[PDB]
């Protein structure tokens, strides 16, 4: 079994998750919706590539049972490729506030210096957000079911291998296929949050030690709850996915900055989290 | 300087 301490660690994590993860997104409202030179050209060309394969349609199911569906525009002149960014900015900001609250209730996080808490959140915001999004991702329909809101991937010619190209999309399918428990997701969030190698951390020693504790807890949880040889390397697969997610985070953050540079749209909280002066 | 450059985050973490 798990040590008493490990049991307490998981309980605190689950408590935090339940208190700060609005899984039905019932409190997400008041958000925006799409309405109804050489160097510069080079910037735009890269920006178009940064989001041409991350397109989603949006669906809103009203209380009365009506349904609004929004299909994004095809990559044309320019501007139209940013039609959903304001909305996305609102959804992610909503998620980030939930992630900040999550960290705040964790005793291990509170004891850290305020400057370190800030550094850890900046480094892991995107990661924790995507880990939570994975729990509401329906791999059968390629849709993130967020309460009344739904974001569906626009399938193309290729299809599976087509999407598998985008690292973050492949990540969601792969992670979903592991069929993790709430406990494993929350431990993944903790390992990501307490990354000692985030740029700006001062208490490297303490953070590294905390991460290891969380990792050993996850490894142990798996050993105790799934002895089946089929899960022999589950822990290592998870740790490998977290390392990948970290690379994906850096890459999307760069994407954000590139877009921001030619089409500012980040909310105030996003500017702080991803280092945008604005 | 870090807190100075992240007032929102700082505020959210102290409540
Ligand atoms: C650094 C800030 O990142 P970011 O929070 O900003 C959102 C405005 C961000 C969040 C995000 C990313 C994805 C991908 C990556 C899986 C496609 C999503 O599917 C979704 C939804 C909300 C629809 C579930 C949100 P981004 O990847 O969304 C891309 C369309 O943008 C990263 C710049």
């Amino acid at each position: 079994g798990l040590t008493e301490e490990q049991r307490m660690m998981i309980r605190e994590l689950m408590d935090a998750q339940m208190k700060t993860f609005d899984t039905t997104f019932s409190h997400f409202k008041n958000f925006r919706l799409p309405g109804v030179s050489r160097e510069e050209a080079a910037k735009w060309s890269q920006v178009r590539k940064d989001l041409c394969s991350l397109k989603v349609s949006l669906q809103l199911r009203g209380e009365d049972g009506s349904v609004w569906n929004y299909k994004p525009p095809a990559d044309s002149g320019g501007k139209e490729i940013f039609s959903l960014l304001p909305h996305m900015a609102d959804m992610s900001t909503y998620m980030f506030k939930g992630i900040i609250s999550f960290a705040k209730v964790i005793s291990y996080f509170r004891d850290l210096p305020i400057e370190d808490q800030i550094s850890l959140l900046k480094g892991a915001a995107f990661e924790l957000c995507q880990l939570r999004f994975n729990t509401v991702f329906n791999a059968e329909t390629g849709t993130w079911e967020c309460g009344r809101l739904s974001y569906c991937l626009e399938d193309t010619a290729g299809g599976f291998q087509q999407l598998l190209l985008e690292p973050m999309l492949k990540f969601h399918y792969m992670l979903k296929k592991l069929q993790l428990h709430e406990e494993e997701y929350v431990l993944m969030q903790a390992i990501s949050l307490f990354s000692p190698d985030r740029p700006g951390v001062l208490q490297h020693r303490v953070v590294d030690q905390l991460q290891e504790q969380f990792a050993i807890t996850l490894k142990s949880y798996i050993e105790c709850n799934r002895p089946q040889p089929a899960h022999r390397f589950l822990f290592l697969k998870i740790m490998a996915m977290l390392t990948e997610l970290r690379s994906i985070n850096a890459q999307h953050t760069q994407r954000l900055l590139r877009i921001q540079d030619i089409h500012p749209f980040a909310t105030p909280l996003m500017q702080e989290l991803f280092g945008i002066t604005g | 300087s870090l807190t100075e450059r992240h007032k929102i985050l700082h505020r959210l973490l102290q409540e």
